[PDB]
DNA sequence: GGTTTTTGTCTGGCTTCACACTTGATTTGCATCACTGTG
DNA sequence: CACAGTGATACAGCCCTTAACAAAAACCCG
DNA sequence: CACAGTGATGCAAATCAAGTGTGAAGCCAGACAAAAACC
DNA sequence: CGGGTTTTTGTTAAGGGCTGTATCACTGTG
């Protein structure tokens, strides 16, 4: 039977794909990085999204795995609302 | 077997 | 029928999130109020 | 020399690919 | 029976902070085992 | 004390693509 999508696979499914290849994964940060799989996964992801030129989506991966910046200060709310010449109800 | 220095290895994710 | 893909399971053991109660203590939501403005 | 808009357009700036080379910082040991 | 604002006020409702011991879920191991779409 | 080794960081140029900013004749309270 021929292949499917990649992302529309389950959790379970997709197994079998990157078997032979997280096997080298961990053996080379093993014997270079020193053991982290998770960093240079993500190291990798990032240099695949900034070659896609997709910074966008780099950056946002970048907040989550850092300290989130959401939610903004009630002085530069009230800032953004008074000098963009907004309404209370808008 | 002799050490040859060289630049400690930082961790992947403190380079650039 | 072959071939490849797609899901299913196995038990011991690990982490990770939700909850069981209760009493306040906030924080968020939405309706009220008499009015404008284009005629 | 009023000063903060008003929006469309065009140009500059910055960041990825190839691959080999070059300036520079951190230990090791004679 | 025009309809979208206009902002302050006030009360109903949602979320939570405190305490520890649970349940419930996701996943790791490597391996064995059934459905399903093309020949 | 300084080569030697290892690693970091930048550089060279032809292209592609996203983002940022200057420029144009005008407004409005008078």
């Amino acid at each position: 039977r021929p292949r499917q999508h990649l992302l529309s696979l389950t959790r379970r499914a997709q197994k079998h794909r990157l078997r032979e290849l997280k096997i080298q994964v961990k053996e080379f940060a093993d014997k270079e990085e020193g053991g982290d799989v998770k960093a240079v996964c993500l190291t990798l992801f990032l240099l695949a999204l900034r070659a896609r030129n997709e910074h966008r989506q780099a950056d946002e991966l970048e907040a989550i795995m850092q300290g989130r910046g959401s939610g903004l200060q009630p002085a530069v709310c009230l800032a953004i609302r008074v000098n963009t010449f907004l309404s209370c109800s808008q | 077997h002799i050490n040859k220095g060289g630049r400690p290895r930082q961790h992947l994710l403190s380079l650039t």
